[PDB]
């Protein structure tokens, strides 16, 4: 390791979410549910407020 | 001598006689003056009027908040809203805490609810008159019938 | 012998159908469709009279205005594929009673107006006299009372007919009365035999149990798909029956329950298999309290509350067997036309014959009948129209709207022609036998393309699934690149885990599926659907399972595609009669289409059948195959 | 007078609030949550301006950064790279014109 948090987490595609099966994307320090197919992001956290 | 008073037909309600009626159009070119505005949803939730409902539903709730929270950022100075009662006040702002509906407005405009008690309502004006003519203009969420509806 | 009826006027076939010997009065009217434009852009697009008996109306810019206008002029005949670009076709036959309530001698004077100083021909302009608009409408009589609408022609051509032979007013609009409540068969039969169509509207006074008559629902209504949908089938307490259009991958068994509670009636759902059963009674859970106060499941070995409620799931009229079902159909039959005689819910008619038809109507006395098929034909006929039974066709939906909103995955159609394999070609024209039919199935060619394809949705993770209409033909597909397959002839505790593999809990990404395991628990639902045989049987049952199995990557999509969808077709296989009439179908869809002959990447892939020796070793296999390798009964 | 504080009892109080003492109240609630029954399961004080707690600290730390945007290549490769398809006529190429 070199102490930076690197290595991007795995990316699941197809998550449902209240009969919504869009797409939840893990970068790197933060969360984006990605809806399907766009470049904006609905779900929009990070790694801290969860 | 009054403005509101524009509906005659119920006017007999104190039995006194009153011969001299006229109303008033007042001509004017442009009718940039004013602007009554309905909105009433119609065929597409149609969910907009609570005269006998609480917190039972939570479709006309999020319609107040979601009108309010465009129109924050649209009018050039204050708002000035106003509600039915007390009751339906409180249960408007209490369920815009969990949706997060509340939160959004205190990004641009000031936040200004009236209170019960009359020694906090008139510090509460002043503190919004000092706002909106020296920063941005604040918001008011009161009641038609409060202390701010006599007469500012 | 001895069947010489009436009908037999068309007459086009051939390459030189020359349709230019009768026209009468059409030249001359032909000068004054040319000069009316030259004014103004107002003045033009007319209607095109034809000698036949059809008009072309606007169709080039439908926008908003001109969208309202077809809609009058399509409540006569049939309802053609009307959100279009070429020309809106426009008849007069059978559904012009049924539709509106506006006479037809209103209607001709605007089209008069649109031709600008012209009359359409004459043909068509005494024909407007046949089906009026009339109906029954039961009330406080307990029965029936005969007031229709505000209109005087729907009833002044009805006299001669039945009150001539018998009475009606005799208890205590020009309402009516009830005549012994026996006599009411014979009256759906005087009606019909001569021209004009009845049409019993809503409204009912007998066998209450739900409490009252507004039970209990949220008044905020949503999803504007089904409230348009909603004010056009009941939107001003008539009936007017017909076939609606909406989305598969919507909710189909959605606006069923939402207009059930708008009309009032105590419905009945008859569902078109077993998935049918589930999946009605899932919206009157969260939506109803129907679930725990009026259910009831005829069907599926449940018989809940047979006395006591009329709200049911059946599947169609399947239980009524000869000999072995006696006294189990007897008490279903019988039961049911005395407590029940509200709505005849109906989903997926067109594959269904007419002779089921016949026996849905003898166990059921419904006076109304509900289409819910986003088809728009029938079995792929267009010489024969059978939805005069179970309701013709109402209105469709704009698939423009529909798919650019979030209702339906964007699907691009794209056909993938691949050449034949001249190994498995010499054989086919050589026997007279159907086992040529796994030939060309077999294509060498074909499965490096198929399996092409896979792998190239296979780094795309995407759900995709091999389309097959041949039982024992998708094994192998699955066998020689090493993943799951089911079929028909398996087990049913098998399947109950593999389906929950795909949706629930999954764990395998590419399985092959047939016309069983998509209507019968479970819908498939997934993204990408590959075709590989395209001449079978069910010609119009895949048109269904385009919207049902393409769903979006979401569900609320904005404006950019994703969704696949290609179609593997052999060559020089006598496989484009086929292939031909599925272009009619997509473009009134909304859909891309295309046609790619040229895959372009298929050779420089790592994929099977590279030399000609693992080619030859097939021919050996397959002709010796036993055609009668199929389920295990006698 | 305690009686008719709560105007209508019909049990002894479920928990209104506390008033005087209400400097131990956060005491009570901040050891029930640590121990297993966390959640909901709490009170305050209906009056003056109530209380709350469970879970609420900060965080401070000085590290990270250094190398962490070439990280992001890897993770966008187990998605799919925009290109077209090989495309090849075998017989007369373009001209651009």
């Amino acid at each position: 390791m070199a102490t930076s948090s690197e290595e991007v987490l795995l990316i699941v595609k197809k998550v449902r979410q209240k009969k919504q099966d869009g797409a939840l994307y893990l970068m790197a320090e933060r969360i984006a549910w990605a809806p399907e197919g766009k470049d904006r992001f609905t779900i929009s956290h990070m790694y801290a407020d969860i | 001598t009054s403005g509101t008073l524009s509906p005659l037909d119920i006017y007999p309600k104190i039995l006194d006689f009153h011969p001299v009626t006229m109303a008033t159009f007042t001509m004017t070119l442009a009718r940039v003056c004013l602007c009554p505005m309905i909105i009433g949803r119609g065929n597409d939730q149609v969910a907009i009027s609570s005269k006998f409902e609480t917190r039972e539903d939570i479709a006309v709730i999020r319609n107040y908040g979601n009108l309010l929270l465009e129109m924050s950022a649209v009018v050039p100075d204050g708002i000035v809203a106003f509600f039915t009662s007390y009751q339906y006040m409180e249960s408007t702002v209490a369920s815009w805490y969990e949706q997060g509906i509340l939160e959004n407005i205190q990004r641009n405009k000031l936040l200004f609810i009236e209170t019960q008690d009359g020694a906090e309502t008139s510090v509460a004006l002043e503190k919004y008159q000092e706002a909106c003519e020296n920063g941005r203009g604040a918001i008011l969420l009161s009641v038609a019938r409060g202390k701010v509806s006599e007469g500012i | 012998p001895g069947n010489d009826p009436q009908e037999a006027v068309p007459s086009a076939a051939g390459k030189q159908v020359d349709e230019s010997g009768t026209k009468v009065d059409e030249y001359g009217a032909k000068d004054y469709r040319l000069q009316m434009p030259l004014k103004d852009d107002h003045t033009s697009r007319p209607l095109w009279v034809a000698p036949d008996g059809h008009i072309f109306l606007e169709a080039f810019s439908p926008v908003y205005k001109y969208a309202q206008d077809f809609l009058v002029a399509i409540a006569e005949p049939v309802c053609r594929p009307t959100h279009v670009h070429e020309y809106k076709l426009t008849a007069y036959s059978l559904y012009a009673a049924v539709s509106v309530g506006l006479q037809t001698s209103d209607i001709t004077e605007y089209l008069r107006k649109l031709s600008k100083t012209g009359v359409p021909d004459g043909i068509m302009q005494f024909i407007k006299l046949c089906t009026v608009s009339y109906g029954k409408v039961k009330l406080v009589l307990k029965h029936n009372r005969y007031f229709v609408e505000s209109c005087h022609p729907d009833v002044i051509q009805h006299l001669l007919q039945d009150p001539v032979i018998r009475e009606c007013r005799l208890r205590n609009t020009v309402s009516f009365e009830v005549k012994q409540e026996m006599i009411e068969e014979l009256q759906k039969r005087c009606i019909h035999l001569e021209y004009p169509l009845l049409a019993e509207y809503d409204f009912r006074n007998d066998s209450v149990n739900p409490d009252i008559n507004i039970d209990l629902k949220p008044t905020a209504v949503l999803r504007p798909y089904q409230e348009k949908s909603l004010r056009k089938m009941f939107g001003n307490g008539r009936a007017r029956s017909g076939v609606i259009v909406l989305p598969c991958g919507a909710g189909k068994s959605l606006v069923g329950v939402t207009a059930a509670c708008t009309v009032r009636k105590r419905c009945l759902v008859l569902g078109n298999s077993a998935v049918s059963v589930e999946q009605w009674k899932a919206q009157f859970k969260m939506w109803s309290t129907i679930d725990d106060s009026q259910i009831c499941r005829f069907t599926s070995d449940a018989k809940d509350k047979p006395i006591g409620c009329s709200v049911a799931i059946s599947t169609y009229s399947m239980l009524g067997h000869t000999t072995k079902r006696s006294w189990e159909a007897e008490r279903v039959m019988e039961w049911l036309k005395t407590q029940e005689w509200g709505l005849m819910i109906l989903d997926e008619v067109h594959t269904i014959p007419a002779k089921m038809f016949r026996r849905v109507l003898t166990i059921v006395q419904a006076h109304c009948k509900l289409g819910l098929t986003a088809t728009l034909v029938r079995e792929d006929d267009k010489i024969v129209d059978l939805n005069f039974l179970i309701g013709p066709k109402l209105y469709e939906a704009n698939w423009m709207e529909l798919q650019n909103n979030g209702y339906i995955a964007k699907v691009q159609c794209a056909e993938v022609w691949c050449p034949m394999s001249p190994e498995f070609y010499r054989e086919y024209v050589a026997i007279k036998t159907k086992k040529r039919i796994l030939l060309y199935t077999m294509n060498p060619n074909k499965f490096r393309a198929c399996q092409f394809l896979i792998k190239f949705h296979e780094r795309r993770n995407d759900k995709i699934i091999v389309f097959a209409d041949n039982v024992f033909a998708l094994k192998e597909y699955a066998i020689r690149l090493n993943k799951p397959y089911i079929y028909g002839p398996t087990s049913q505790g098998e399947r109950m885990q593999i389906l929950q593999n795909f949706k629930h809990n999954p764990k395998i990404n590419t399985i092959f599926i047939s016309k069983v395991g998509d209507t019968s628990f479970d819908l498939p639902e997934a993204n990408v659907l590959i075709q590989i045989s395209s001449h079978g049987g069910s010609r119009r049952q895949e048109a269904q399972r385009l919207g049902r199995v393409l769903r979006a990557k979401k569900g609320m999509v904005a404006e950019e595609y994703n969704a696949f969808f290609y179609s593997l077709v052999s060559q020089d296989t006598q496989e484009m009669a086929y292939s031909t009439k599925r272009q009619r179908f997509l473009v009134d869809q909304g859909y891309s289409f295309k046609v790619i002959t040229k895959l372009a990447g298929m050779e420089e892939e790592d994929l099977a059948f590279s030399t000609k020796e693992e080619q030859q070793q097939l021919l050996q296999k397959v002709l010796a195959a036993t055609d009668l390798d199929a389920e295990e009964e006698v | 007078v305690n009686l008719a504080y709560e105007i209508l009892e019909p049990e002894p109080t479920e928990i209104p609030a506390l008033k005087q003492s209400k400097d131990h109240a956060a005491t009570t609630a901040g050891a029930a949550s640590l121990a297993g029954g966390h959640h909901r399961e709490a009170w305050a004080t209906k009056g003056p301006s109530y209380e709350d707690l469970y879970t609420q600290n900060v965080v401070i730390n000085m590290d990270d950064q250094e190398d962490l945007h070439r990280a992001s290549l890897e993770g966008k490769s187990a998605k799919e790279r925009p290109i077209w398809l090989r495309e090849s006529t075998v017989q007369g190429a373009y001209g651009s014109e």
